[PDB]
């Protein structure tokens, strides 16, 4: 009776389309936010503090052409992947603190084998494990299709650690970052439109790196205006500054909770 | 499939030492974190150590800090917990799992430690 069933959003790489991918990212955003908290037109993610554990997580079920299924657990507060589940085994990133350690105990309670990596899920660490930086790692339906397969086979013993790290960077950007950023989502749609694999450019990468900063700048903003500008990059890697909220609205879909409204 | 078997449990006297072994079988635990928990009668499981890598530094709960020591022999594929200066309140069954600071999931038989 007890174990909590978290919302499940299904997506499959098999015969995937721009439409079905857009529908996927919207459903994920739908589950991550009620949309109850909005500052400057941007939906805010639920406050981690005081958050009941039944509202804490959502599940992403991934399927590919190979007919393999892999389930990801996403933290509703940061919209980030805390770990995943394949068959009878579950795997979790090393938690950043004892409360998060406690939280993930409510996940994947029906698996036989439960594992916690010695490493966390941040890009830097994941990049060291993969042996490749995000700028050298391709994104698209192909890679995601490949990432799904590698996640599944890791229990098998059929996936090398670097490959597993590579697949995480793939999954995380193509799902979490897509959900956080309409722009990033838009960059993934473009890969699907053209059936291309491409590693993300500086414009995408600095969005990922600045996400926390932007949420803060937006929530602390005075009538939309920043105290200090934030530097971002054009697709060509050239810098440019954002002094205010209006410019970010088409860009960032979700904000981490910083201050109360 | 990697699994863990605890060993080293015994009966000890106050101030004594003991050495527990968490042995992996069907693969490397090298990149897995390994926690140690203990349960005492009429009491809930409590977390003792978090051993990461290699990788991260090793975390101890304050009460066992400097008393208890974790180490790894890679290729022996085992995580050790060396218990030192044991008190009767260190009594209980000791479990090793891959996880830290909080656990439900299977333990595990554990290996018994009695200090009298
Ligand atoms: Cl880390």
């Amino acid at each position: 009776i007890f174990p909590k069933q978290y919302p499940i959003i299904n997506f499959t790489t098999a015969g995937a389309t721009v439409q079905s991918y857009t529908n996927f990212i919207r459903a994920v955003r739908g589950r991550l936010t009620t949309g109850a908290d909005v500052r400057h037109e941007i939906p805010v993610l639920p406050n981690r503090v005081g958050l009941p554990i039944n509202q804490r997580f959502i599940l992403v079920e991934l399927s590919n052409h190979a007919e393999l299924s892999v389930t990801l657990a996403l933290d509703v507060t940061n919209a980030y992947v805390v770990g995943y589940r394949a068959g009878n085994s579950a795997y979790f990133f090393h938690p950043d603190n004892q409360e998060d350690a406690e939280a993930i105990t409510h996940l994947f309670t029906d698996v036989q084998n439960r594992y916690t990596f010695a490493f966390g899920g941040n890009y830097d660490r994941l990049e060291q494990l993969a042996g490749n930086l995000r700028e050298n790692i391709e994104l698209g339906n192909g890679p995601l299709e490949e990432a799904i397969s590698a996640l599944y086979y890791y229990s098998t013993g059929g996936t090398q650690l670097p490959t597993l790290a590579r697949s995480f960077i793939i999954c995380i950007q193509m799902i979490s970052e897509a959900a956080r950023f309409q722009y990033i989502e838009g960059e993934m749609r473009t890969r699907i439109r053209y059936n291309r694999r491409s590693a993300p450019d500086p414009s995408v990468i600095t969005l990922e790196n600045s996400w926390g900063r932007l949420s803060t700048a937006i929530q602390e903003s005075n009538q939309g205006a920043f105290a200090s500008p934030i530097q971002l990059q054009r697709r060509n890697g050239s810098k440019f500054s954002v002094y205010d909220v209006s410019i970010l609205i088409p860009i960032i879909a979700l904000m981490v909770y910083r201050c109360a409204p | 499939q990697v699994q863990l078997v605890e060993t080293g449990g015994g009966l000890v006297q106050p101030g004594g030492s003991l050495t527990l072994s968490c042995a992996g079988s069907g693969g490397t635990l090298e990149h897995y974190a390994i926690g140690w928990f203990r349960q005492a009668p009429g009491k809930e499981h409590e977390w003792l150590v978090c051993n990461r890598g290699e990788y991260g530094s090793t975390v101890y709960v304050d009460s066992v800090k400097g008393r208890f020591t974790a180490s790894r022999d890679n290729a022996k594929n085992t995580v050790y917990l060396q218990l030192n200066s044991l008190k009767p309140d260190d009594t209980g069954i000791y479990y090793c799992v891959s996880g830290c600071y909080s656990w439900r999931g299977p333990w595990g038989q554990g290996t018994q430690v009695t200090v009298s």
